[PDB]
């Protein structure tokens, strides 16, 4: 039983690791992309009004 | 906004583990003295378990010696009894009635009384020379002569009466035994008992395992919140950088 | 991750995806959704390997000895199991027999 | 931990002593009832106040028969044996002068840390020597009082053990006070020098 729920555990700890990282890594690498799309564009608007 | 910046990933990290943690309990935490105070109930709760714990193994340890007692070969004092059976030409008592039905079991073993599990040898001289030998024994060993393999009822001053028998065991002592439920003798249904025992054992451990499981759990569960002060009361329950830096 | 440029992001994303290409290479749907993820032009795919992940996982939980169906509540309960298992592997040393 | 264990060892102790209720190691007192029943004596009442040096010798020598009456009638018994429901499974009984006790009837011969018992026709009973007999009792003070040495040694522990968990939840609070109020400036350095530049 120990052998095979060592297995287990191995298995799932490490992959859901990598997964997670990875998808979550470029999730708030987009959030970063769009605040700084907004935060140029309210510039730009800025002192072209002015 | 430079030192709030520097500080706030910090925070933030903190954060994370502290909700994980609390949201893993039942109990939202919102201080440092709280921490500890969960701390202490947590301490109770195991002093608690284990104790209930330990009891259970008490149960389940003499639910193995008295099935472990019934087992073998004919089920008897079997960890000296077998070696004294054959070092003498003799035969133990208790297997030559292995085959007694249930409704006189009683009877012979109240009969018997504490000789049940006594040897038959039908010299009883052939043991005076190897006597003096016997140092490893069972406190009080029975002997009894007859022929082995058709022994007729020992010579017993014995008289049966309502639900029990009378002996005379020697000039000036009697014995009086009650008739007993579930006997030694008839090793036939004696399997039966111990059937109904395993029945029995099953439910004890299957309730240790629930306890020693959450035994564990609690034993974890101190150790994440160790961890936890361990690598965070640094910036613990701090006001949130977020709004101070949006104001 | 909010308060980091994007060269770590990267970084972190592409070493990820170093350990996931070994984890993953006997398994043929998830090799397929993360070949499919990885164009940035389409963020939700990286999402949807995710949930293949999860629901992948879910099957193999094992459910006898184990009830959560969030995997990464399941650690704890195999962590569990391991530490009980170990201590009642300890001994008993009743020996004695013909 | 250590202190809730030597405290469980130490009911476990008292527990053991209270097996002790009376006079000094438990006496079954239906036992009693019944020698009051019938005209006798316990044995080991009769016995109870024979050396130490012997008293592993008569216990081996009696066996299971060591707790009996001594009736020296047989007659009274008889009659009232149909009406004994309450009594142990296997009661005991002799007969004898309760007042002077003569030898019960054994053809007992002494072997190397044993005893041999003629019991009976075609039955002989073999004995080693036990510790703790149940004749030679007188009180067996000297046991109570060692595991009252022993359970007196558990609470010594225990209490070391509570006294020790005390000062370290002191430390703890101490620690917990002086990160809730100390812990912004801790380790920074001496303003002074800023001060003076």
């Amino acid at each position: 039983a120990i052998r095979v729920t060592q297995s287990d555990r191995d298995l799932f700890k490490h992959l859901i690791t990598e997964a997670t990282s990875y998808v979550s890594a470029d999730y708030m690498r987009h959030a970063n992309e769009r605040r700084t799309h907004l935060d140029e564009a309210l510039a730009l608007r800025g002192e072209l009004f002015g | 906004i430079q030192s709030l910046t520097a500080r706030a990933p910090v925070w933030l990290a903190a954060q994370d583990t502290l909700n994980q943690l609390c949201e893993q309990s039942g109990e939202t935490l919102a201080s440092s003295n709280d921490v500890t105070e969960y701390m202490q109930q947590l301490l109770e709760r195991e002093r608690e378990a284990t104790v209930e714990r330990d009891e259970v193994a008490a149960q389940k340890r003499e639910l193995e010696k008295q099935i472990e007692r019934l087992s073998q070969p004919s089920g008897a004092e079997d960890s000296r009894m077998i070696a004294l059976a054959e070092r003498f030409g003799g035969v133990l008592l208790s297997e030559i009635y292995d085959d007694i039905t249930i409704d006189d079991a009683p009877y012979f073993s109240a009969l018997y009384g504490p000789a049940r599990h006594g040897i038959v040898v039908p010299d009883l001289s052939l043991v005076r020379p190897h006597l003096e030998t016997l140092e490893d024994c069972p406190e009080d060993l029975y002997l009894i002569e007859g022929d082995p393999q058709s022994f007729d009822d020992s010579v017993f001053n014995a008289e049966e009466q309502t639900n029990a028998v009378l002996v005379k065991s020697s000039d000036r002592q009697w014995r009086y035994s009650r008739y007993p439920e579930l006997p030694l003798f008839g090793r036939a249904a004696r399997e039966n008992r111990l059937e109904a025992l395993n029945l029995e054992r099953d439910a004890l451990a299957e309730r240790y395992a629930t306890l020693s499981f959450d035994v564990q759990k609690i034993q974890r569960a101190h150790q994440a919140f160790s961890q936890f002060v361990g690598k965070h009361l640094s910036v613990a329950f701090d006001t949130d950088p977020e709004a101070e830096i949006r104001e | 991750l909010a308060y980091m440029e994007g060269g770590a992001l990267r970084s972190m994303s592409d070493k990820a995806l170093g350990a996931l290409r070994l984890a993953v290479a006997d398994n043929e749907h998830l090799r397929d959704a993360l070949r499919l993820s990885e164009d940035p032009k389409r963020p939700e795919r990286k999402v949807q390997f995710f949930i293949a992940v999860y629901q992948h996982l879910r099957e193999r939980i094992r459910q006898d000895i184990i009830r959560t169906d969030d995997p990464v509540d399941a650690i704890e309960q195999m962590e569990i199991e391991l530490a009980r298992l170990t201590e009642e592997l300890t001994a008993r040393e009743q020996k004695l027999a013909i």
